[PDB]
């Protein structure tokens, strides 16, 4: 998944495949694992896998989740949405290591 | 007569925290002669009336709302009355804001509810003042005999009926003073025992005899009660609990919530019993938690910051949105001084045969599935005791063991308990004995144990006479 992606954003809810973010370069994705299985799935090349720590990108994922459980009425959205102090921290962040200077909102505190 | 364009909704009266926390008085004062004229004027009159298809008995609001506005109080109570018995105090007890005050149109329109039950309650209090009022002695009495087992709304309704039906019914309950759990579970703070008292009265003035302090359990049996008469109501009530078994439960200082809501308020009314002063059921200043979140444990909560002062807290699994109770009692008791606790459940009871604290968890609500049930899950985030040393297991009640505990080996019930009959006729499994009130359908309100009473009394006498035309 999101092999050689480049620009924007990618909210995945599950398991992933193998070999995700392979050959990743830019943009910035957002991971609901559940079993903390994720390290011995994703390609560690150029991108990193941290947690989310800030409160910007948390409003991000958010409102991005929000406008998908308006739009779609899926059950499992709003069951993720209703717990979110819980299972905020669940999330991984993968963010690749070429915005860890150019972006905006500094990633890292 | 539409006027709610411009006049403004407002309950009659409701007196402070101050002097209410003390007394045993109502909190509703009756209502005002000019603020009867403005607020029945209030009404639109709307065609196709909400108000009446919600209404568990469907009686026919908007006539007399617009006869109040005019006037003419005397054809106003006649039709009030035609239709709906105890009109007094199922206008004070029904939970209108979810009933009937809770679907007039002009409620959804964010105007304000008409105050009907006010009306209610307005109408059937001057009507009886003035001496408006006469029993229903039946012309041309035929004669026959009919027992109805146990004085609840539903029995003593089927029993005004049947009498005015041209019948002599005999009413048998296991207490002294007649009326169902009226006189003694329903608070004196929320009802007084004077309106009781006097419609029981103006029943056994109609003509029905009393079978006081029996206990048809044990003082005789359904076969002697069938052959005595001609056809036999069981109304008997539920009055059977659900406790838990939590560790260190059973110890001393735990209670149901009937037993001293009755004695501790009715018999206090009436300066009897000792356990008021002898049992621990009293004044504890120090706490007092209240388990349950029916309406049981509203009035238990309210009777308890009555009865002396003390600091006391209420435990309740579900959240407040899916409370059964009305929105404006716990805004009564939020005003008293209670305080609650949302989303909870008890754990533990930790004591030394003598309840020191409980332990509790926390639970949450996920979302509702197709069904509509939102599925419970504890966290284990926080586990916390709080500090009391009685506890009121107000757990709801459920069907005791009718069939082959009672008198009748030969008694169809379902699953839950509770026994069946036809949606026509109301008619048991066994032939002469019928069925009404909260027996049938679980713990449910007042106006529909009236609605149930009406209807069984009416199939009494169909098959009455259908029987007699041999
Ligand atoms: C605002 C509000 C508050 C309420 N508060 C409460 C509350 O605090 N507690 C509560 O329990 N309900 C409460 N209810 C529920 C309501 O009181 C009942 O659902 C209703 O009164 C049932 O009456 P009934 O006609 O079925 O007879 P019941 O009231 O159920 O009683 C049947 C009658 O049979 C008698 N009886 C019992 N056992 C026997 C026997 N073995 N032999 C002969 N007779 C017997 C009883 O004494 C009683 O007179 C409340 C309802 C409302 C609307
Ligand atoms: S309850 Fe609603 S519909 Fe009925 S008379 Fe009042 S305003 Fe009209
Ligand atoms: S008190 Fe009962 S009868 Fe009166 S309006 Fe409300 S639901 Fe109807």
């Amino acid at each position: 998944g999101c092999e050689y992606m480049t620009g924007g954003t990618a909210v995945i809810l599950g398991r992933v495949g193998d070999n995700f973010a392979a050959g990743m370069t830019g943009g910035m994705a957002y991971v609901y694992d559940l079993d903390d299985s994720l390290p011995l799935y994703i390609n560690d090349e150029s991108v990193i896998f941290q947690r989310i720590e800030v409160g910007h990108y948390e409003s991000q994922l958010k409102h991005l989740i929000e406008e998908h459980v308006t739009e779609t009425q899926s059950r499992f959205a709003a069951e993720i949405l209703n717990d979110w102090a819980r299972e905020v921290t669940k999330f991984w962040q993968v963010v690749p290591k070429e915005m860890l200077n150019r972006l905006e909102v500094p990633v890292h505190l | 007569m539409l006027g709610f364009v411009h006049t403004a909704q407002r309950m009659p009266d409701k007196r402070p925290a101050a002097e209410r926390r003390q007394d045993f008085a109502e909190i509703y004062a009756r209502f005002s002669d000019e603020r009867a004229n403005e607020q029945a004027n209030r009404c639109s009159q709307c065609g196709v009336p909400f108000c009446q298809v919600h209404c568990p008995v469907s009686n026919n609001i908007p006539d007399w709302l617009k006869l109040t506005s005019e006037g003419r109080l005397e054809e106003a109570y006649e039709v009030s009355q035609a239709t709906n018995n105890f009109p007094e105090i199922c206008g004070r007890i029904c939970p209108q804001d979810r009933l009937c005050e809770g679907n007039c149109v002009i409620e959804q329109s964010t105007h304000g509810a008409v105050t009907i039950g006010s009306v209610e309650k307005y109408i059937n209090d001057t009507a009886w003042d003035q001496g408006w009022v006469k029993p229903r002695t039946p012309s041309r009495e035929l004669g026959l005999s009919v027992g109805v087992i146990g004085a609840g709304p539903a029995g003593l309704a089927a029993a005004e009926e049947l009498r005015a039906k041209g019948y002599e019914v005999h009413v048998y309950d296991r207490y002294d003073r007649m009326g169902g759990l009226l006189v003694y579970g329903i608070p004196g703070f929320k009802l007084e025992k004077s309106v009781v008292e006097r419609r029981v009265k103006l029943l056994a003035d109609a003509g029905v005899i009393y079978h006081p302090n029996f206990e048809v359990g044990r003082d005789a049996s359904l076969p002697e009660l069938r052959r005595k008469h001609v056809a036999v109501l069981v109304a008997t009530g539920v009055y059977k609990a659900r406790d838990i078994k939590a560790p260190g439960s059973g110890l001393g200082n735990i209670v149901a919530a009937l037993d001293y809501l009755t004695t501790s308020n009715k018999v206090s009314l009436g300066d009897t019993v000792e356990a008021y002063e002898n049992g621990s059921l009293n004044a504890a200043g120090k706490h007092v938690v209240v388990l349950g979140g029916g309406d049981t444990a509203m009035d238990c909560v309210r009777t308890a910051i009555r009865q002396g002062a003390t600091s006391v807290k209420c435990l309740y699994r579900r959240d407040r949105k899916n409370m059964p109770g009305s929105q404006r009692e716990v805004a009564h008791a939020e005003e008293e001084g209670v305080e609650f606790i949302w989303q909870a459940a008890p754990e533990g009871f930790t004591g030394d045969t003598v309840v020191t604290g409980v332990r509790a968890v926390r639970i949450h609500l996920g979302v509702a599935d197709a069904t509509g049930r939102q599925t419970p899950q504890v966290i284990e985030g926080s586990e916390f005791t709080v500090q009391a040393d009685l506890v009121i297991k107000a757990l709801g009640f459920e069907p005791e063991d009718l069939p082959n505990a009672f008198d009748e080996p030969e008694l169809k019930v379902t699953r839950w308990g509770t026994l069946l009959v036809d949606h026509r006729t109301k008619m048991t499994n066994m032939d002469g004995v019928f069925a009404a009130g909260d027996i049938v359908r679980g713990a449910s309100l007042v106006v529909w144990a009236i609605r149930d009473g009406r209807d069984a009394a009416e199939g009494i006498h169909a098959y009455a006479k259908a029987k007699a035309e041999a």
